[PDB]
C-alpha cells in the first residue's frame, strides 16, 4: 500500500531553520520523483520542490531556490527538505508528493485538489 | 582491361539491391504502404532496376566485347529501352522533388487529400508515357537518323576491325529537343523546387535558431541534404546530356571514351537513387532497420 | 449451400456500403485539423474561445480559416486530474496552451503553468504534438508593470539577471520594462520546451490579448508551420 | 466541514471490511490448481487444437 | 476530533494488514513449484481489420464468439465479423473522444462513452432496420473508462469522476452509486454470476463492489501505481489488474490480499488491458511497448509474446468459448491471434 508520512513542524520564530522528513513505504523509493507542495490557510496547493530518481536534478519555485533544499536518500527509503530562513508567508502543511508513474519525466497531478500519491504532511506554522 | 567487368557488375549489382531493398522494404512495412507519398519512390525504384535489368546488362556487354550480334533491330529496340527508362527515372525525379514542394510551400494543411489517386495515377503516367513519346516512337521510325545518314555509315564500321557495334547518333532537331523534354526542364524544375524547399526551410530553422538562443540553458542541414542531391543528379546526367546538345554542333568529334563516361554516370544514378530518397528519409530509415533486424 | 452464399453475399454488400461510408469519412476527417485548448481556469481560454466563435465534458467550437476545417476542443467539467485523459490528444495537431502572463504574482498561478506546461512537454504520449503558447493576458501585464505593483524580481529571481534578448521586437510605444517582463515570461517555457532538443515538437509562443482578433490568424499560421517542419523532419531538411 | 464526515465514512468502511471471514492462501491456491486442472482440457490457447477445429483458417 | 478518528483508522488498517500475513501461511509460488509448465506459447495475427481512422482504445468480444465491437477515438464504432472479417455496422458517434465501448450479452444493443460525459446507447435490430441511440445516460462529472452490461436493461459503468454507477437503461436512472474509491477509475470487471463487480482506479487500489447492496465489500492495495486494467478469474473467485507499475498483480476474494506478481525487469512500460483464457491458466496483458505478454497463471513466467502492433496496445479480450484473442492498439488496426 502507497503510504507516505511526513514528521517536524511546530512554532518556528521567523528567520530561523527547520528540516522536513519523509517516510515512504511501499512502492520502490528510486524508481519514482519526488515534490513537496505546500497549502497556505484558504489557499490552493503550491509547489515547492522536486527531486529526480537519482537525485542529480534539482529545481525550486522562485521564491524558494537557495533558501530551502531537498535532499532523497534510495537505501532508507526517506525524503528531506531542509527549510533554512522560513519567512511568515512559510506557513503551511507541506505535503510530501510522489509523480504517478515510475520512469516518466511527467509528474502532472502532484498540486491536484484529491491526488492520491500524496504525502499528508505537518503543519508548519512561522510567527514571533 | 577485362577488369572493369567487375566494375560494372558490381554497379549493377549495387543498384538492382537496392531498388529490391526499396520495395521489399516498402511492402513489409504496413506504415510505408498506406502513404501515397512513398508510391512514387516506389516507382522511381521500379524504373532504376528497369534500368539496371534491361539496359546496364546489355551496355557492357557491348562495351566489354565490342560487338553486336543481335542485329539493327535489337540495336534500335535496346535504344529505345535505354531512352525510356532513362527519361521516365529523370520525370521520377522532377515529380518526388514536385511533390515535395507542393507538400512543403503549398498546401501543407490539405496535402494529405489533394493527393487523390487520380493525382498519383496521372502524375505516374506522365512519366512512364511522355518517355514513350520521346524514346520509342522516333527510334522505332528513324527520324532521329534523317538528314544524318552517311555520318552513320562512318562510324558505322571501323574497318579495322570487322566488328559491327549499335550506335545511336542523334541528329540537332531530335537532340535539342529530347534533351530539353528530358533533362533541361526536369532540372529546372526541379532547382526552382528545391530552391523554394531551401528557403522555406532556412526559415524554419532561424525561427528554431532563434528560439534555441532565447531557451538555452546559459538551418545547414537542408541545405547539406539538397547540394548532395543535386549534385549526384549533376554529376549523373549533366555531363552526359550537355555532350549531346554540344557533339552534333561540333561535327559529331567526341570521342567515344567521354561518350562512354558520360553514359554510365548516367546509368550510376539508378544505382545512387536508392540510396538517396531512402537513406535521407526517416521512414525508410525505419524501414531498413527492420529488415536488418528481421 | 445457397443460403449459406445467400448470407455472405448480403454480408459482402453490407461490408462495401460500409466501406464507401469510411471512405467518405475518412476524406473529411483528413481535411480537419484537430486541436487541443488548454489553460489555467482563471486565464483568458474562455474569452479566446468567445472571440474565435464569434456541462458536457468537452465542448467543441467549428472555425474554419482559408478554406482549411480546424476543430478546437476545450476540456470543461473535468476533474484536475490530467495525467489519464490528456493522452486522447496525443495525435492532434497542436495543443494551444493559454497562461496569464500577469498572474506572476496574484499563489502564484504562473509557475503552475509552468509545471503544467513542462509535464505536457514531457508525456510519453505528446511526444511529437506540438503546443501553441498563448501569454494572454498581456494588457494587465504590462499595466501592473508600469503600475508598479508587479513584484516579479523576488517571486523569479532570475529576472535580474535576466535581460532583453536583442531579438525581441517589442512594439511600438512600449516600455522597456514591459517588453523585459513579457520576454523572461517567454523565455521561461522556452527553458522547458528546448530542454528537450529533440526536434519531433517545437513551441510556438505569442503574445496576445484576450480580445485579439488575430488568435485564429496565429492558429492557422502555427499549424501550417507544424506541418511544414514535420514534412521536412520526414525528408531530413530539420 | 466534510471532511470529517469523509473521516467517519471511511473508517465505518474500514470497520466493515475488517470483519470479513478469510481463508488460507493455501486453499485458494489448490482452488485455483484445481480449475486450471479442470478446465485444461478445454483451452484452445493453452494448447493448440488442428488447422480443420479452429475456423480462423 | 480528526486526529483521534485516524489512531483507529490507522489500526484498523494494521489490524487488516496482520490479518491477512496470518491468512498467509504459504505462497502461490512455493506451492506452484511441481506443477507442469505450460511451456512455449505461439500465436500469431490471424485476422487483420482495418478502416478505423484513428487510435483504438477499446473493444470486447460479443457472447456469440464472432461478433467484435471496436471504439476508436474518431468517432466510429464498428463492429466487426471476426470470422469473416466483415463489417456489420459503422455507428458514427456525438462525441469523437469515445475511450469506452461494450456488447450486450444478448447483442441488442451496444454501448459507448468517454469524455462526453455521457454513455450512449445504441440498438443495432430496431425495426426501421438502422441503429440509432436508444438512451443516452447523463449524470457523470469526469469521464467513462469502462462499461460492462450486467442484461439488456442495466449497466455498470466507470467515470473519471472517481465514482462507478449502475444504470437502468429503460428509466435512464442510476440504480445505485459506488463512491469509496478517490482516484479515477479506469477498468470494470464483471463477476461470472454478475453479482459482483470489481473496479480499478489511479489511487493503486482495486475494489469489490457488491451490485445490489451499493457497497465495496472488499479492498486491495497491491498495487503502487495508477490501475488501468482488471479482469476476473474465469470461477469468479480471484481477479488480475493492470497498472502503470509494468507488473500485474493476482488477487483473491475470500483470501482479501494478493497471491502472485507478475514483472520482467526489460518490461518498464504501463500495462492497458488484462485478460484470462477459458481455463485461466494463461493471463493475457496489453503494454505500452506495443507488443502484449502471454504470462502464466500458476508459473509466474512469459508463455509467448504478440508484438504484431506497430503502437501502443490500448486494449485486449478473449472470447468466451477462449477460441481466440483479440488485441487493439493505437495503429489503428486490430490483431486476432490463435
Ligand atoms: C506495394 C504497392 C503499394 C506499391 C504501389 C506503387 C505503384 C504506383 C507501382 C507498383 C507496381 C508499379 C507498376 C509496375 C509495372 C509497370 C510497367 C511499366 O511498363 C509501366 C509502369 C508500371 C505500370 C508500374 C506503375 C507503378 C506501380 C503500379
Ligand atoms: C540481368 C539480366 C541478364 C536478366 C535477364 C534479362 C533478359 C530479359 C534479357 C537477357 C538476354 C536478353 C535476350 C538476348 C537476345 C535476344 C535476341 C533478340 O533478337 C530478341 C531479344 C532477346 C531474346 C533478348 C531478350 C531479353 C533478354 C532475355
Ligand atoms: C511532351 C511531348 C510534347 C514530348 C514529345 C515531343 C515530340 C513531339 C518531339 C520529340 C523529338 C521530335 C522529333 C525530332 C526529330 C525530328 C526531325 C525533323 O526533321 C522533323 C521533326 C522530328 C521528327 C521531331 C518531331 C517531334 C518530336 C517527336
Ligand atoms: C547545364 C548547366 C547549365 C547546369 C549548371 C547547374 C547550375 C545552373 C546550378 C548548379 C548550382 C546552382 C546554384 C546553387 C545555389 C544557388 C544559391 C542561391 O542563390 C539560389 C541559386 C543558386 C545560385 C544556384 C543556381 C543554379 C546553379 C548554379
Ligand atoms: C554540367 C556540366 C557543365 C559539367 C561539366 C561537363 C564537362 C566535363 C563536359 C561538358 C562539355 C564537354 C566537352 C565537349 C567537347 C569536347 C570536345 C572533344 O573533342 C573532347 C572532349 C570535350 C572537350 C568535352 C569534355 C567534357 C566537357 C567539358
Ligand atoms: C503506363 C503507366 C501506367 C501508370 C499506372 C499508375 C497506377 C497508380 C497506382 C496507385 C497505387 C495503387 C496501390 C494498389 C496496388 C495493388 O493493386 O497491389
Ligand atoms: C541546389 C538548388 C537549391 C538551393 C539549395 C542549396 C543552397 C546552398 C546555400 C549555400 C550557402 C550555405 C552557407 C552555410 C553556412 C554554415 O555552414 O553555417
Ligand atoms: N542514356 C540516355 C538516354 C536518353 C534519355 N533521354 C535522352 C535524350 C536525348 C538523348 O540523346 C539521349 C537520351
Amino acid at each position: 500500500q502507497v503510504q507516505l508520512q511526513e514528521s517536524g513542524g511546530g512554532l518556528v520564530q521567523p528567520g530561523g531553520s527547520l528540516r522536513l522528513s519523509c517516510a515512504a513505504s511501499g512502492f520502490t523509493f528510486s524508481n519514482y520523483k519526488m515534490n513537496w507542495v505546500r497549502q497556505a490557510p484558504g489557499k490552493g496547493l503550491e509547489w515547492v520542490s522536486d527531486i529526480s530518481q537519482s537525485g542529480a536534478s534539482i529545481s525550486y519555485t522562485g521564491s524558494v531556490k537557495g533558501r530551502f533544499t531537498i535532499s532523497r536518500d534510495n537505501a532508507k527509503n526517506t525524503l528531506y527538505l531542509q527549510m533554512n530562513s522560513l519567512k511568515p508567508e512559510d506557513t503551511a502543511v507541506y505535503y510530501c508528493a510522489r509523480c504517478p508513474a515510475p520512469f516518466t519525466r511527467d509528474c502532472f497531478d502532484v498540486t491536484s485538489t484529491t491526488y492520491a500519491y500524496r504525502g499528508q504532511g505537518t503543519q508548519v506554522t512561522v510567527s514571533s | 582491361k577485362v577488369v572493369l567487368l567487375t566494375f560494372l557488375s558490381t554497379v549493377i549489382l549495387m543498384a538492382i539491391l537496392g531498388n529490391l531493398l526499396v520495395m521489399v522494404a516498402v511492402c513489409w512495412d504496413r506504415q510505408l504502404r498506406k502513404i501515397k507519398t512513398n508510391y512514387f519512390i516506389v516507382s522511381l525504384a521500379f524504373a532504376d532496376l528497369l534500368v539496371s535489368v534491361l539496359v546496364m546488362p546489355f551496355g557492357a556487354i557491348e562495351l566489354v566485347q565490342d560487338i553486336w550480334i543481335y542485329g539493327e533491330v535489337f540495336c534500335l529496340v535496346r535504344t529505345s529501352l535505354d531512352v525510356l527508362l532513362t527519361t521516365a527515372s529523370i520525370f521520377h525525379l522532377c515529380c518526388i522533388s514536385l511533390d515535395r514542394y507542393y507538400a512543403i510551400c503549398c498546401q501543407p494543411l490539405v496535402y494529405r487529400n489533394k493527393m487523390t489517386p487520380l493525382r498519383i495515377a496521372l502524375m505516374l503516367g506522365g512519366c512512364w508515357v511522355i518517355p514513350t513519346f520521346i524514346s520509342f516512337l522516333p527510334i522505332m521510325q528513324g527520324w532521329n537518323n534523317i538528314g544524318i545518314i552517311d555520318l552513320i555509315e562512318k562510324r558505322k564500321f571501323n574497318q579495322n576491325s570487322n566488328s559491327t557495334y549499335c550506335v545511336f547518333m542523334v541528329n540537332k532537331p531530335y537532340a535539342i529537343t529530347c534533351s530539353v523534354v528530358a533533362f533541361y526542364i526536369p532540372f529546372l524544375l526541379m532547382v526552382l523546387a528545391y530552391y523554394r524547399i531551401y528557403v522555406t526551410a532556412k526559415e524554419h530553422a532561424h525561427q528554431i535558431q532563434m528560439l534555441q538562443r532565447a531557451g538555452a540553458s546559459s538551418e545547414t542541414k537542408a541545405a547539406k541534404t539538397l547540394c548532395i542531391i543535386m549534385g549526384c543528379f549533376c554529376l549523373c546526367w549533366a555531363p552526359f546530356f550537355v555532350t549531346n546538345i554540344v557533339d552534333p554542333f561540333i561535327d559529331y568529334t567526341v570521342p567515344g571514351q567521354v561518350w562512354t563516361a558520360f553514359l554510365w554516370l548516367g546509368y550510376i544514378n539508378s544505382g545512387l537513387n536508392p540510396f538517396l530518397y531512402a537513406f535521407l528519409n526517416k521512414s525508410f530509415r525505419r524501414a531498413f532497420l527492420i529488415i536488418l533486424c528481421c | 449451400t445457397e443460403d449459406q452464399r445467400n448470407e455472405e453475399k448480403a454480408q459482402r454488400e453490407a461490408n462495401k456500403k460500409i466501406e464507401k461510408q469510411l471512405q467518405k469519412d475518412k476524406q473529411v476527417y483528413r481535411a480537419t485539423h484537430r486541436l487541443l485548448l488548454l489553460g489555467a481556469g482563471e486565464s483568458g481560454k474562455n474569452t479566446i474561445v468567445k472571440q474565435m466563435r464569434i456541462t458536457s465534458g468537452i465542448f467543441e467550437t467549428k472555425f474554419q480559416v482559408d478554406k482549411v476545417n480546424f476543430h478546437m476542443f476545450d476540456v470543461g467539467a473535468q476533474r484536475d486530474e490530467r495525467r489519464k485523459w490528456i493522452q486522447c490528444f496525443n495525435d492532434v495537431t497542436a495543443i494551444i496552451f493559454v497562461v496569464a502572463s500577469s498572474s506572476y504574482n496574484m499563489t502564484n498561478r504562473l509557475q503552475a503553468a509552468l509545471k503544467l506546461f513542462d509535464s505536457i512537454w514531457n508525456n510519453k504520449w505528446l511526444r511529437d504534438t506540438s503546443v501553441i503558447l498563448f501569454l494572454n493576458k498581456q494588457d494587465l501585464l504590462a499595466e501592473k508593470v508600469l503600475a508598479g505593483k508587479s513584484k516579479i524580481e523576488d517571486y523569479f529571481p532570475e529576472f535580474a539577471r535576466y535581460t532583453t534578448p536583442e531579438d525581441a521586437t517589442p512594439e511600438p510605444g512600449e516600455d522597456p520594462r514591459v517588453t523585459r517582463a513579457k520576454y523572461f515570461i517567454r523565455d521561461e517555457f522556452l527553458r522547458i520546451s528546448t530542454a528537450s532538443g529533440d526536434g519531433r515538437h517545437y513551441c510556438y509562443p505569442h503574445f496576445t490579448c484576450a480580445v485579439d482578433t488575430e488568435n485564429i490568424r496565429r492558429v492557422f499560421n502555427d499549424c501550417r508551420d507544424i506541418i511544414q517542419r514535420m514534412h521536412l523532419r520526414q525528408y531530413e531538411l530539420l | 466541514t466534510a471532511s470529517i464526515a469523509q473521516a467517519r465514512k471511511l473508517v465505518e468502511q474500514l470497520k466493515m471490511e475488517a470483519n470479513i471471514d478469510r481463508i488460507k492462501v493455501s486453499k485458494a491456491a489448490a482452488d485455483l490448481m484445481a480449475y486450471c486442472e479442470a478446465h485444461a482440457k478445454e483451452d484452445p490457447l493453452l494448447t493448440p487444437v488442428p488447422a480443420s477445429e479452429n475456423p480462423f483458417r | 476530533e480528526l486526529d483521534q478518528l485516524r489512531q483507529e483508522a490507522e489500526q484498523l488498517k494494521n489490524q487488516i494488514r496482520d490479518a491477512r500475513k496470518a491468512c498467509a501461511d504459504a505462497t502461490l509460488s512455493q506451492i506452484t513449484n511441481n506443477i507442469d509448465p505450460v511451456g512455449r506459447i505461439q500465436m500469431r495475427t490471424r485476422r487483420t481489420l482495418r478502416g478505423h481512422l484513428a487510435k483504438i482504445y477499446a473493444m470486447h468480444w460479443g457472447t456469440d464468439s464472432r461478433l467484435l465491437v471496436s471504439a476508436s477515438q474518431d468517432g466510429k464504432l464498428i463492429i466487426w465479423d471476426s470470422y469473416t472479417t466483415n463489417k456489420v455496422h459503422a455507428i458514427p458517434l456525438r462525441s469523437s473522444w469515445v475511450m469506452t465501448c461494450a456488447y450486450a450479452p444478448s447483442g441488442n444493443y451496444v454501448a459507448c462513452g468517454g469524455l462526453d460525459n455521457i454513455c450512449s446507447i445504441y440498438n443495432l435490430k430496431t425495426r426501421e432496420g438502422n441503429v440509432r441511440v436508444s438512451r443516452e445516460l447523463a449524470g457523470h462529472t469526469g469521464y467513462l473508462s469502462c462499461c460492462r452490461f450486467l442484461d439488456d436493461n442495466q449497466i455498470v459503468t466507470s467515470s473519471g469522476d472517481t465514482t462507478c454507477a449502475l444504470w437502468d437503461i429503460e428509466t435512464g436512472q442510476q440504480t445505485t452509486t459506488f463512491t469509496g474509491h478517490t482516484g479515477d477509475v479506469m477498468s470494470l470487471s464483471l463477476a461470472p454470476d454478475t453479482r459482483l463487480f470489481v473496479s480499478g482506479a489511479c489511487d493503486a487500489s482495486a475494489k469489490l463492489w457488491d451490485v445490489r447492496e451499493g457497497m465495496c465489500r472488499q479492498t486491495f492495495t497491491g498495487h503502487e501505481s495508477d490501475i488501468n486494467a482488471i479482469c476476473f478469474f474465469p470461477n469468479g473467485n480471484a481477479f488480475a489488474t493492470g497498472s502503470d507499475d509494468a507488473t500485474c498483480r493476482l488477487f483473491d476474494l475470500r483470501a482479501d490480499q494478493e497471491l502472485m506478481t507478475y514483472s520482467h525487469d526489460n518490461i518498464i512500460c504501463g500495462i492497458t488491458s488484462v485478460s484470462f483464457s477459458k481455463s485461466g491458466r494463461l493471463l493475457l496483458a496489453g503494454y505500452d511497448d506495443f507488443n502484449c505478454n502471454v504470462w502464466d497463471a500458476l508459473k509466474a513466467d512469459r508463455a509467448g509474446v504478440l508484438a504484431g502492433h506497430d503502437n501502443r496496445v490500448s486494449c485486449l479480450g478473449v472470447t468466451d468459448d477462449g477460441m481466440a484473442v483479440a488485441t487493439g492498439s493505437w495503429d489503428s488496426f486490430l490483431k486476432i491471434w490463435n
